Order: structure tokens, then C-alpha cells, then sequence
């Protein structure tokens, strides 16, 4: 005689309010994978230690041994990237049904998740996916796109063009969304104007849209250009999420276990020329070999995705 | 009879196109069950019914046309006067002592005396209309109605003798040869424990430990003499402190009637039935009130009531049953005395599977101190009103509200076993003391558990019913439905009770784990909605084809809410065909009475209550900056929008087939039944955010023949002879599910769900480890099978190179639980007044996975054990068959893979024994009083009878246990035998 | 609030039957407050002799 | 928190009795009743008292209580029973004269 079919289950916690996506969204963000920290140790600026257990996991990337890594080497995370990239897409599709939040509070949980799935997007097609500007790189496959919450069907990979018009569309989503124009520095890891800009000025960047680029970037610089003056504060880490140039503190882009396991190598210290305040303020003592090790990461509170420098910088390339 | 019930409508047999199983109830049908679920066991083909344990109230597991379902629900549908019935479901979990605690289904609070019939719903033609509750069949009960006439009063009164348990047939060793064996074992260098025993305290306790495995026998002193020869000689009857005979009653006052308006029906019922255990009991008393009113020639109103109330008594166990008397049995020393010279407690250290004796377990003191006892009030009322508004339309509603309550209270006093191993159990390590404590406070525990189960359903349906040219004739109905169930359970917990004072302690937890493994207040919550809409469409024509089908869209709060597969039909599509009415065919009609064929197709469905599609998460603290405590939310399942319901396809293919009046028929019924989307556990793909989770993807098929004989062998004035045998034969397999890559014992893909896996084994070697089989066919021990390796030489530190996907090619597959031949054969003979009726039923072809009798590593000698550890390989009888008890002096490596892989010993195919039994399920013969000497007495009738439940067991051979039945769980107690006397008046 | 009430009784020369099933629902004064009732009644007194 | 009562109030009662009633002379009416009753009440009370409860989780977290004391006065756990029986023997006795 009673029947609607609208019953939650009493039990388990069922995300239905806004402080309740909050939660979950920001789980999602905790988790987000720092894997640009391997994929620069691939690159020329760092060296695995002559240790055996330290170089066991980290030395086949370094070597771009792609065949026959050693089987306890360190894996690139698919895994956290999609369940990320899940829980940004339960939170998009969401939209419409999230209770007692205020509709700038929504707009912004909703804005967030489209820029936090852009993002992932943009990095997974970066680490797996080739270069923008390779030639005959914009039909090739190289990541499947995430784009819903269903559990029931296989995804192939998409090609690069479409890889980044998807994060090209969730970017405008994000800006349409977003509304929040600064979070507190405790919560800075969370996504604001200033980062759907400077994430569309980087992507323009990478795919050589030289003038989205400099669009994006001049509009960064006009809506915030202070930066950490070094010649006044030596030991001032432009990359600390408390600093005035951070824009988004969300990735810790280095791992304990990956900074305690390399140095720099002694070429990339050379490219320092003499001057150059970075060179005693980002990294130690010199070693006898002359690679020093780094003290711009390792630590949860040098977490940085976006700054003003680096807008400064796409900025002077553009 | 003409017709059949399915619940919703009223279908004559003569255009009925579904397999559909009636059964007729009365005490010459049934026999004298007070249970409906257990008086079903070979009475219908393709209805399997299997007893989960034979202490009183215990439900009986069924499967009709075998397992329909993984994960989800595999028990079938009861439905009460068209009223589906709650709390039906029979809980299966692992723990072997479960069966212990097992909860009765609301099936028990009927009484099978204001049943009628009994009709089962088999394939998809008869299913179909109960939606998304059909792929695991329905039994539909039919209770009694009043008769229009003169008042019918009714008072039956069964008198039950139940005999004691007789535990001649667990083969245990009495106090010569458990001493003898007690001895050779403290002479031999098996230790793993060496302080329990009886022989073994009384010679270390004389320092003659050592003294004795050195000189032996003659090595002790005649003080340590004699106290081995008391022993010898001190034996105890456990079957007669366990077990004992019961005196059963049931009473039965049944008044019915009815007049050109009204009819009723009044019944009251009350039954005590004690248990084979000392202290077991189950009194239930209930009463039925049914009446139903004329109010015009059109409306029609009635209202069923349906009260009962149970009261169990039973003894307390453990988490793991160390205490249970059933196991007991095979515990209990034969020397052990419970009671000393002044009749004080003495006490089993010896109860615990472990090499620790602190704990003592005097059963009578168990007994006195510790209690279980529960009570079920449960209510189901139903009302139904018709209106006829014309000849051809009809419209009829029902509402039927149902609710069950059981409150179970558990009581252990301090000084009772159940109290010692609790707070032994609370030991933790006080950090500030180094030592440690029992945070449990002293003294009895006081447990009270209530659980809840409502459910309202309202139906409301139309029919309608034409016939055009005198040979055409349409029945068409078209209904809705609405069901809430609501499932509330509340458990308390009070530590530091006193029996009389009622007044507990407070209990400090260490952390919050310690807790949760003592709750102390505990709530659950569960609600569920269900809306559904069904049709039914059939066209005779000629009385010759008949063409029907079914639809009905289901919906509720358990399933995903996408669009795509929110409201997808479940429907049938069947026909008959009556060759016997064919022109043609009217030759052979002098003795052919009816010839059909009929054909069916459908989906069916399954719902997983189990599973949610909504996203249930848990709250944790954490952050992604320093400082500051944001509140993070960690999904703990996966929201599915396209949860949906199991899909069940089904193909029957039917025969009826009746000669010489009705002097031999027929049923032969060729099922095909493959379900698909079944919910399970699957492993996605890593681009689905989740590894793996619970998804509609698994697969299965069931097949078989249901064949249903019955006949008239002699036909006299004064004697008659009738014969039915049901016979039904089932093929289960599984045909896609997945297993977790760390699992080393073979999937069930490709076999039944029960299926049983064990490694061949080819005997024993010249030391009497097991011997096995390679790939190749030659005989290999466990070093050459595994591969072992031992480097450093120690003994415990092997390893092998064999992975799982290896490891589960050395199993073998062996049979399936599931008997796969099913059914009964039921003689009925009438000579004059006498009526004997012979029920009998058979189980065929199937396989148990029996506990070892013995562990080779693990054998406590504290404890008793079977007359087959005397039949194992031994120095100086080198010609036994089971594995002797071996140690790690000899082969390290082997014995320590032995041991840390104790599923290698269990899955021997040694423990795996066929499961071929017959039952003699009933034989009552009764008398009926001459008419003369009844209305002497005033009354319509009389009748009395004598009845044996459960006499004969023949088949396979059970050794060392004390029933076919009971061959899998040693808590469970076995299947009663009973003599009923019953006298029935009018 | 609201009460509904449905009593069928009836009987003849040996055996008598009553039977009702009443449903009522009221609310308080103070929001929130309310109070439901189901009762059934079922009688039957039949002459044996 | 969360707070469950449970209250059940059970009784059974049996009465029997015989009545002779008379008339004598059409004048004098005699009514004689004796009979006898046993009843037998049960009341039965179960509290039980969860804190640290979340609604939509159901679970709760453990209480540390002083001493025993203060552990009266929140109550997690407490069981009343009360059961009763009663024997009556009774008896009526009427005369009407001349109406």
C-alpha cells in the first residue's frame, strides 16, 4: 500500500549534500598521482643514487628502459588517475541533485570537477600520449577518455586531438563554473579562476596555440603578478604552497621515497651560472662527485601545480 | 482438481499451459509434520528439499528446478492466499556452528492442519507473473476455507515418541583403546600435544614423563599403575548425559462452515516438541480466523487473520562451537567423569582446539548456568475484496499486512564456559603495567537481541473473461502492485550481569577495535519498496490450442535508475496443444483420457538485496596541506545506475499423459533454464575507477527431466492400491564466474555450484605420508608434487615456485554437493477401514567433503576421536590406509608445507564420500471407526493412527556418522526418528 | 486527521461471527506530533450441540 | 545517541465457573454461582543506550564512565522482570421472594 521508490539505505555514508561532494571531491584531490616526478626522471635533471634498493625502483625509468624493466621497478599510476578521474565524473554528473548548498557553492564543487578532470586528462595524455606538436601525433591513440561513471564497458583509447578538445571543453566548463576567486591557504589546493587560467594557458602552451596562450597567461599576470623577490630572502622557495606566486597548491609533484633517491646531476647544476640565487636556495651541500641533492620537494607542504612564474614564462615563450 | 491456483487468478486444468506441482494435504498425504517447509520432501518432481539441521524449528533448504542464482537470493517464493509471505529466506553463512544459532522462517508459524493445498510454480509459463521473484520458483499455500453447510468442527491430538540418540554409529573409542593410544603416543615423539590427555597429566605429574618414553610400561611405578588401569577401566555414557527421549504433543481444534452468504473458518493450534538435546524445546500455539461476507450480488469482502507465537529453548555455544553438545559427543573422554566422589563439578580442560588448558567445561554446569531462549510473535492478516462488476469483468483488491518479531535472550553466568572464553578473549596488553589485563568485567553476560520484519503488500487486478462462437474463449487480467518491507534488528549486550540483581558493569575498551569485537549496542536498518505492473493474456481455441503469456514490469529501490534499463518486461509466451481432442485421434479414445503438449518460453528474474546501487562511502580525517582537518569521504562500493535484476531465460517442454481412467499418468517436463547478469564480483578494467566490484555479468545454466508417474495398481471394493513416483534429475553448471588470482582450489566455471575439488590420492608410501599424482600419471609425495625447496635447512623456511594457476591443476574435480537425482515414491493402500501409506524418498549422486577423522599434525589427544585413527599407517602396523601422524623429525620440509597449507590434509579425496541415500520419509497406517460405532459417540467421524517418521535410512554406507544428512556438519543435530500416535474426532 | 471503520457482522442459527478492521490517524497540536491506530476484530461463537 | 525501549506486558487468565439457578413454589428463585480463577502477569523491560551514534551510519563509539557511580545515570544497558500469579475462589448466592 506505500510505494515510491525512493528509499536511501541507513548504514553507509551516501554523499547527497554539498558538504558531502565537498568531502568527496576532496578526497579525490588527496589522491591525485604525482607521476610528473617520475616522468622527470626520465629527463636530464636527476640521478638515481648508487644504491641498490634505491636504484632497484627508480633506475630503469631514469635509463628509458622501456623493455624488460626489472619487475620491482616503480609503476606509472593508472589506477589513481582514473579513480580520480571517477570521482570527478560522479561529481559532474551529480550536478542538478546535490542538497542544502548554496547554487555558487555548487557551480564552484561542479567547476572544480570538470577543471580537476581536465587536468588529469591533460596529464595522462602528456605521460602516455605523443607530444601535440610531433608530426602525425594528432591521430594518433593515446589515452582512453573518461567522460562518465559507468562500470559495465571497456574504453579504448582516444586519439591526442581529441584528448585535448575534451580538455580544451571541460576547461570552458570549468570557467563557466568556477566563481570562487581565492580559498583560504590551508585549503589552497582547490581550483579557482586563477587556475582555470593558468591551466588553459598552459595547455595552449603544450599544443602550440601560441595566442590562447599568451591570452590566458597576460590575463594571470593582470589578475595576479607578484612574485617572491629572491635577492631580499635567499631561502624563499618560490614553489611553497604559503608563498604569494602559488596558484593552486594540489600536487606535491615529488614523493618522499623518489627525492630521497636522487640527486642532481652535475651538468644541470652547470647550467646555473654564477648569479643565480636558485642555485644555493633550491638545492644542498654539493657532493664530493659535485651532484647535489634537492630541497624543493619530498615534503607535502611544497605542493605546487600552478605559480606566477611559470605564467611569466609561457607568457615570455608565447 | 480442475484448477489451479497461481497466486493471482484461477487457471482450469484444461487450458492450463505451465508445469505446475499440486499437492494435496491431510494426515494420509503428509503425515503428522508440524512444519509445511519439511512435508514437502518427495512429494513433488523438481522440488528438492534438503534438512539444514534437525533440531526443532530448523527450515529446510529448497531448491526448485536446482540453484537459480551466485550471489543472490536462492530460496523460493512462499505465497500465503495469494499474499507473499517474509522472512522465508534460509541464512547460509560458513561457520560450521551457525546452524546452532540459525533463525526459523516464518513457514514455521503455519500450521500445516489450515493448509489445503500446496501448489509449486516450476517453469517460466507458471512464474512469470511474480516479476523479478520467480527465477527460484514459487510454492503457493493454499489454506482451508469454511464449506457452505452445516458447522464442521475438527480435534485432532498427535501424541510423539521420540527415541534417544543413539551415538553407536560415531565409532568412537571407548576408555581401553583411547588409553592405549593415549600411551603409544606419549611413547612415540609426536608432541604436538604432549600435556593434554588423561594418561599424560597422571604419569607427569609423578615425573615419569621422561622415565616412561624411555623404559615404557615397566618403567612406572605401580602408583602410576593403577591410576592408568582406573582409567582403563572408568567408562562414561555420553550419549545418555547428552541425549535423551522426548514426549511430543500437538493438539489441533479446527471449527469451519458457512451458509449462502458468509463462510468461516476458526482454528486453533498448540504443539510442544522437545529436541534430542537435553533442555531443547519449541512450543508454538496459533490461531486462524478467516471469514468472508456477501455483501451483493457483486461486492464480496473477507478477512483472514493468521496469529502465532513461538518459544524456543535451547543450550549456549561458543563463536566456534566448542561447547555443542552434538560436537560434544565426539569430545567427551570416554573416561571423563563429569561428577567426582562428592558430586562436585570436574571440569574438561581439554575443550579447546588449541595447546592451552585453562578454561574448564563441566556440561552440567553449562547447562545450569547458561540459557538461549527466544520468542516469535507473528501476525498476517490479508483482505481481499471483489467486485463482480459484470459477467465477463471482475475486479478484485487484496491488502496483506505481515509482521514477525523474535526476541532472543542469551544468558552465561560467571561460571560457566561460555563466560571464560569471552573474557579470555578481552585480554589485552596494559602498556603502563607490562603484563596483561581482561578488560571484560566478572562476572555473567546478558544478550538480547530483536528483530523485525514487516511487510505490506496491496494488490489490485482486473479480469476479464469472453468466449465468442462457442469456440473461441479469451482471459485477459490486468493488475498492479505495491510492496514495502522493512527489516529492523537491535542488539544489546550487558557485561558484569547478575542472574538476579540485574545489574551490569561498566566495560573499558582499549581502543575502539576491542569495541567492535565486544559490541555493546548495535541497530540496523533496512527498507525497501517495490512497484510492479503485470497483464496475462490466454486464447483457447476449439479446446483444442490453447495460447497464453504474461508480462510484468518491475521496479523498485534495489535496482540502478538508469532509463535504459529502468522498466524492462519480464515476461512468457506458452501453448498447449490437447492431441486427445484431435479428430484424428478420437480412435484412441476408449482408453486414452488426455494427451497434451505444451511448450513454454520466458524470462524470469532475481533481485540481489545484497547490493546497492547507490554510493556508500565511510568518513575519514585527512588533508592535502599542513594544518587544518578536512573531513574526506573514501567510497567503500561503487554506484551501479544499472543494477538490475538477474535474467533468467527458461524453455520447458511438457507431456501429460493419462490412460484407462485415470488408472496411469503422466508428467514428463524437459527444462532448460541459462541465467545471465547474475550479480557478482568481477574484475574491471582500470579505467573504471575500481579494480573490481559487484556487477551483472556472471552466468549459469540448469537442465534436467522432472518426470511425475502416478497409478491405480489394483482397484477393488475393498482393496485399493495407488503408486506416485516423482523422479527429477538436474544438471547445474556454472558457466562464467570470476575467482581472485590468489585462490589455489579450482573455480566452479564449468561445474554445479557445490562443486567439490579434492586431490586424488594414490595411498601412502613405505612411511605413510600421503602419496598424489603428477601430470604425467606416476606416483610423487608432496616434495616432487610442490617442488619444494629448502636452502637454508631449517625445516620452516620452504617455499615453492608453484603458482596458484598451477596449484589448481593438482585438485580434480569429484562431484557436487546438490544431489542431482531427486524424489520419492509414495505407496497408498485402503483395505476396508485400514489405510497404510508408505512415503519414501531419494537422493542420488552426490559427494560430501567429510572433516578429517584425524589431523596427522594437528591430532589433539585431549580430545576423543573416531575407531579409524586405530586403521593408520604406524611403525608396527605397516599396513594401514589412512596417513599416520607425522613429525618433523624425519621430512622437515614436507611436514612444515603440511602444516602451514593445512587445506592440502582437508582436501584429500580420501574425505570426499558418495551421497546416496533412500528415506523411509513416512509410514502411517491408520483406522477409521465404523460408522455405527461413531454416531454412537456422536460424532461424524473418528480415526485413529500410528506413525513412524524417519525409521529407515539405507543407500551409501555413513560411517562414523549418524546420518547421510548429517555428514557435512558435525554442530547440527541429525534427522529424529519419531512414533506418532494420533486420534482425530468430528 | 482521519478514521475510517468497516464492521461486517452477521450469523445464523447455529454459529454467530463479527468482524471489523478500523484505521484511524490524528495529529497533535504541537508539529511533528501524531498518532496512528489499525485494529482488526475477528469473533466467532458457534453452537456445538 | 540513540535510545531503545522495549516494553512487553503479557497475562493469561483462566476462569471457570457453574451457575444453578432455580425456581421453587413460583415464588422463590434461587441463583447459586461458584467458580474459580488463576491468573498469572508478566512485565518485562529492556533499555538499551548507544552514544557517539551517527544517524546515517548507525554506529556508535565507547563511553568511559568515572566509576560506577556515574554509569547509573546513563544507563547503556538495563532488564526489568516482573512476574505475578494470582488464585481466586469465588461464589454468588441470589434468593428473589414474591418478586
Amino acid at each position: 500500500c506505500d510505494s515510491y521508490l525512493d528509499i536511501r539505505p541507513v548504514g553507509s555514508v551516501i554523499p547527497q549534500t554539498a558538504e558531502e561532494y565537498r568531502a568527496l571531491l576532496a578526497r579525490a584531490y588527496l589522491n591525485v598521482p604525482n607521476d610528473r616526478g617520475l616522468a622527470c626522471l626520465r629527463s636530464d635533471e636527476m640521478l638515481v643514487n648508487d644504491n641498490e634498493y634505491d636504484r632497484n625502483s627508480y633506475g630503469d625509468i631514469e635509463r628509458w628502459n622501456d623493455v624488460s624493466p626489472f619487475p620491482g621497478t616503480s609503476q606509472f599510476t593508472w589506477s589513481n588517475f582514473y579513480n580520480v578521474l571517477f570521482i570527478a565524473n560522479q561529481v559532474i554528473e551529480s550536478q542538478k541533485e546535490i542538497t542544502e548548498g548554496t547554487p555558487e557553492v555548487v557551480n564552484q564543487l561542479v567547476g572544480e570537477a570538470h577543471l580537476l578532470r581536465a587536468y588529469l586528462h591533460f596529464v595522462l595524455v602528456n605521460l602516455h600520449g605523443q607530444p601535440y606538436t610531433k608530426s602525425g601525433a594528432l591521430n594518433s591513440k593515446s589515452i582512453p577518455l573518461k567522460l562518465d561513471t559507468d562500470l559495465e564497458k571497456t574504453l579504448g583509447r582516444n586519439t591526442v586531438e581529441e584528448v585535448y578538445t575534451s580538455i580544451l571543453s571541460d576547461i570552458e566548463h570549468a570557467r563557466e563554473l568556477i566563481n570562487k576567486e581565492k580559498w583560504e591557504t590551508v585549503f589552497s589546493y582547490r581550483f579557482n579562476v586563477l587556475s582555470v587560467d593558468a591551466l588553459q594557458s598552459r595547455v595552449s602552451l603544450y599544443m602550440g596555440a601560441w595566442p590562447k596562450c599568451l591570452e590566458s597567461a597576460e590575463a594571470v599576470l593582470a589578475k595576479k603578478s607578484v612574485l617572491v623577490d629572491m635577492n631580499e630572502t635567499p631561502l624563499a622557495l618560490p614553489n611553497h604552497f604559503e608563498s604569494v606566486e602559488s596558484i593552486t597548491a594540489l600536487e606535491q609533484v615529488m614523493g618522499s621515497s623518489v627525492n630521497n633517491a636522487v640527486w642532481v646531476p652535475a651538468t644541470f647544476l652547470a647550467l646555473y651560472q654564477e648569479g643565480d640565487k636558485r642555485l644555493a636556495a633550491y638545492f644542498a651541500a654539493p657532493d664530493e662527485n659535485g651532484n647535489r641533492k634537492s630541497s624543493k620537494g619530498g615534503k607535502r607542504e611544497f605542493s605546487c601545480t600552478f605559480r606566477v612564474g611559470e605564467l611569466y614564462l609561457n607568457a615570455a615563450e608565447a | 482438481d480442475a484448477v489451479v491456483v497461481t497466486g493471482y487468478q484461477t487457471v482450469e486444468r484444461r487450458k492450463l499451459t505451465a508445469a505446475v506441482g499440486k499437492l494435496n494435504i491431510s494426515d494420509e498425504t503428509i503425515g503428522a509434520v508440524k512444519s509445511i517447509d519439511q512435508a514437502l520432501a518427495g512429494q513433488i518432481a523438481g522440488l528438492s528439499v534438503t534438512s539444514t539441521s534437525g533440531a526443532p524449528g530448523a527450515p529446510a533448504k529448497i531448491r526448485i528446478r536446482g540453484t537459480s542464482s551466485l550471489n543472490g537470493t536462492q530460496d523460493p517464493l512462499w505465497v500465503l492466499d495469494g499474499i507473499p509471505l517474509e522472512g522465508t529466506d534460509v541464512p547460509q553463512s560458513n561457520v560450521l556452528n551457525d546452524v546452532s544459532n540459525i533463525q526459523q522462517s516464518s513457514i514455521a508459524g503455519l500450521n500445516p492442519a489450515d493448509i489445503e493445498n500446496i501448489t509449486v510454480l516450476k517453469d517460466a509459463a507458471a512464474t512469470a507473473i511474480y516479476g523479478a521473484r520467480a527465477a527460484n520458483g514459487v510454492i503457493v499455500i493454499t489454506t482451508k476455507k469454511g464449506k457452505v453447510g452445516k458447522p464442521v468442527i475438527n480435534f485432532s491430538s498427535k501424541f510423539t515418541y521420540m527415541p534417544t540418540l543413539s551415538t553407536n554409529r560415531l565409532n568412537m573409542l571407548n576408555s581401553q583403546e583411547k588409553v592405549d593410544l593415549e600411551l603409544e603416543l606419549l611413547r612415540s615423539n609426536f608432541a604436538y600435544g604432549d600435556n593434554k590427555g588423561g594418561v599424560s597429566k597422571i604419569i607427569s605429574g609423578y615425573g615419569l614423563t621422561d622415565a616412561y618414553k624411555k623404559g615404557g610400561w615397566s618403567a612406572l611405578t605401580p602408583e602410576a599403575q593403577t591410576d592408568i588401569s582406573r582409567l582403563r577401566n572408568t567408562e562414561t555414557d555420553w550419549g545418555d548425559i547428552l541425549f535423551r527421549d522426548a514426549f511430543n504433543q500437538e493438539y489441533s481444534l479446527s471449527l469451519s462452515g458457512g451458509n449462502e452468504r458468509v463462510t468461516y473458518y476458526t482454528s486453533i493450534g498448540y504443539y510442544q516438541e522437545n529436541g534430542n538435546v537435553k533442555g531443547v524445546g519449541l512450543d508454538r500455539l496459533n490461531i486462524v480466523a478467516k471469514t468472508s461476507y456477501k455483501v451483493n450480488r457483486m461486492l464480496k469482502f473477507g478477512v483472514s487473520l493468521f496469529v502465532n507465537r513461538r518459544n524456543n529453548k535451547t543450550y549456549l555455544t561458543d563463536t566456534y562451537g566448542l561447547v555443542n553438545p552434538v560436537y560434544y559427543s565426539r569430545k567427551a573422554n570416554p573416561y571423563y567423569q563429569p561428577f567426582d566422589a562428592n558430586g562436585n563439578y570436574v571440569y574438561d580442560f581439554d575443550v579447546q582446539n588449541n595447546s592451552d588448558t585453562d578454561l574448564g567445561f563441566n556440561i552440567f554446569e553449562e547447562r545450569k548456568n547458561t540459557s538461549n531462549e527466544e520468542t516469535i510473535n507473528a501476525l498476517s492478516s490479508i483482505f481481499d475484496a471483489e467486485l463482480r462488476f459484470n459477467d465477463k469483468l471482475k475486479f478484485t483488491t487484496q491488502l496483506g499486512l505481515q509482521l514477525d518479531k523474535a526476541s532472543k535472550e542469551q544468558i552465561a553466568d560467571k561460571e560457566s564456559f561460555s563466560m571464560r572464553i569471552i573474557r579470555k578473549n578481552s585480554k589485552y596488553w596494559d602498556s603502563a603495567s607490562q603484563s596483561n589485563k581482561y578488560f571484560i568485567p566478572d562476572g555473567g553476560v546478558h544478550k538480547a537481541y530483536e528483530n523485525t520484519n514487516s511487510q505490506i503488500t496491496w494488490k489490485a487486478m482486473g479480469e476479464y473473461r469472453d468466449s465468442f462462437n462457442d469456440i473461441h474463449e479469451l482471459e485477459v487480467m490486468v493488475g498492479t502492485e505495491l510492496r514495502k518491507t522493512w527489516y529492523e534488528t537491535l542488539f544489546s549486550a550487558g557485561y558484569g550481569f547478575d542472574r538476579q540483581t540485574l545489574t551490569t558493569k561498566p566495560v573499558v575498551f582499549p581502543d575502539e577495535d576491542r569495541a567492535r569485537q565486544f559490541p555493546l549496542h548495535q541497530k540496523t536498518y533496512k527498507e525497501n519498496a517495490y512497484v510492479s505492473f503485470f497483464s496475462t493474456a490466454s486464447y483457447s481455441l476449439m479446446n483444442r490450442y490453447t495460447f497464453g503469456g504474461s508480462i510484468r514490469f518491475d521496479g523498485s529501490d534495489l535496482f540502478g535508475v538508469d532509463k535504459k534499463y529502468r522498466y524492462l518486461p519480464l515476461y512468457s509466451v506458452s501453448g498447449l496443444w490437447r492431441l486427445s481432442n484431435e479428430p484424428f485421434m478420437q480412435g484412441t479414445r476408449k482408453w486414452m483420457d488426455n494427451l497434451a503438449f505444451r511448450v513454454s518460453y520466458g524470462i524470469q528474474g532475481n533481485i540481489d538485496k545484497n547490493t546497492s546501487p547507490f554510493l556508500l562511502g565511510k568518513y575519514i580525517v585527512d588533508n592535502i596541506l599542513p594544518g587544518g582537518s578536512e573531513h574526506m569521504i573514501d567510497i567503500n562500493s561503487a554506484p551501479n545506475k544499472k543494477l538490475r535484476w538477474e535474467k533468467t531465460q527458461s524453455v520447458n517442454v511438457g507431456l501429460d499423459f493419462s490412460v484407462l481412467n485415470q488408472a496411469l499418468n503422466l508428467s514428463v517436463d524437459y527444462y532448460y533454464r541459462k541465467g545471465t547478469d547474475l550479480i557478482g564480483k568481477q574484475m574491471l578494467p582500470l579505467e573504471t575507477g575500481f579494480v573490481s566490484t559487484n556487477i551483472n555479468w556472471a552466468s549459469m545454466v540448469n537442465k534436467g527431466v522432472e518426470v511425475s508417474l502416478s497409478t491405480r495398481n489394483v482397484a477393488t471394493k475393498n482393496f485399493s492400491w495407488y503408486t506416485n513416483l516423482n523422479f527429477a534429475y538436474n544438471n547445474n553448471k556454472v558457466l562464467r564466474e570470476a575467482i581472485p588470482e590468489a585462490q589455489t582450489i579450482p573455480g566452479r566455471e564449468g561445474y554445479p555450484v557445490d562443486a567439490i575439488f579434492a586431490i586424488k590420492t594414490a595411498g601412502l608410501d613405505e612411511e605413510g605420508y600421503p602419496l598424489f599424482y603428477d601430470k604425467e600419471g606416476k606416483k610423487v609425495t608432496l616434495k616432487e608434487l610442490y617442488r619444494l625447496q629448502d636452502p637454508f635447512g631449517l625445516g620452516f623456511t620452504v617455499n615453492s615456485d608453484v603458482t596458484p594457476a598451477e596449484e589448481r591443476s593438482f585438485y580434480s574435480y569429484i562431484g557436487s554437493q546438490d544431489t542431482p537425482y531427486t524424489g520419492g515414491l509414495i505407496n497408498t493402500f485402503s483395505y476396508k477401514n485400514w489405510e497404510l501409506t508408505a512415503n519414501l524418498s531419494f537422493n542420488l549422486g552426490g559427494y560430501v567433503r567429510t572433516t578429517p577423522s584425524y589431523n596427522f599434525i594437528n591430532f589433539d589427544r585431549g580430545q576423543n576421536v573416531n575407531s579409524d585413527i586405530l586403521d593408520r599407517w604406524t611403525p608396527e602396523n605397516t599396513d594401514g590406509r589412512l596417513p599416520a601422524l607425522i613429525t618433523s623429525e624425519k621430512r622437515a620440509d614436507e611436514y612444515y608445507w603440511y602444516d602451514q597449507k593445512s587445506e592440502i590434509y582437508k582436501n584429500l579425496d580420501i574425505w570426499v564420500k558418495k551421497l546416496n541415500y533412500f528415506r523411509l520419509q513416512n509410514l502411517r497406517l491408520g483406522y477409521r471407526l465404523p460408522e455405527k460405532m461413531t454416531k454412537s459417540l456422536g460424532m461424524g467421524s473418528a480415526s485413529v493412527a500410528i506413525e513412524g517418521r524417519n525409521l529407515l535410512v539405507f543407500g551409501s554406507s555413513y560411517k562414523n556418522f549418524l546420518d547421510p544428512e548429517s555428514m557435512y556438519n558435525p554442530y547440527a543435530p541429525p534427522i529424529p526418528k519419531s512414533i506418532t500416535f494420533s486420534l482425530n474426532l468430528n
